């Protein structure tokens, strides 16, 4: 798979 | 440009994005080297979009649900620029949450990291 | 050092993580200007440290679970670099999968991205 990154 | 890195302000740039499903619209997209594919708004395309199904991996764990991948190319023009990102296909968020420029189209516009 | 973006590859760095809470470690991790704050994988903590829940989205959406919150600084050192980054708070992976890079240690670096 594609990986896409992080939000708090 | 040049664009600090700042955990309280979130890196982004007003960009048009033309889906070729229905008019190029302004989009506020996260620049993300931590992206292995661009994300646009479902919000975007026409409603009867024929969209393919495809997993992502994030955060927690892989996702089936959230994105979709484009079945024709996306064009991308930032700001200041008449010459468009061609991605030959995206991802594409069913939720709306996300609006992400990853490393393909940073690619083409010959972005890069810098660290002193 | 000028780190060239491409989707084909990720732009990683070697890092040494000190949580404090055990011996230092130097692990690859990812440059990811789309993370607000560093992510380190919970091996790197002692069995039967404090770690505070917390929440995380990401492309999966929101996870309660999957990350905890440290109870200490975290601090981070680059190659070549004497001087550590010291996080004040970062996120713990629960899951073993992720070392992420973030703004809040990119801030500190003096990272910028630059999109000719």
């Amino acid at each position: 798979a594609p990986q896409v990154x992080v939000m708090h | 440009p040049v664009i600090p890195l700042d955990p309280a302000r979130r890196p982004v740039i007003k960009a048009q994005v033309d889906t070729q499903t229905s008019h190029p619209k302004t989009i506020e997209a996260l620049l993300d080297t931590g992206a292995d594919m661009t994300v646009i708004p479902i919000a975007l395309f026409s409603s009867n979009t024929p969209l393919k199904n495809t997993s992502v991996l994030g955060a927690g764990g892989q996702t089936q649900d959230h994105f979709k991948l484009t079945s024709l190319p996306v064009l991308i023009r930032l700001p200041f620029r008449t010459t468009p990102i061609v991605l030959t296909s995206c991802l594409v968020d069913t939720k709306n949450n996300w609006a992400i420029i990853g490393r393909d189209a940073l690619q083409q516009c010959q972005g890069v990291l810098y660290l002193p």
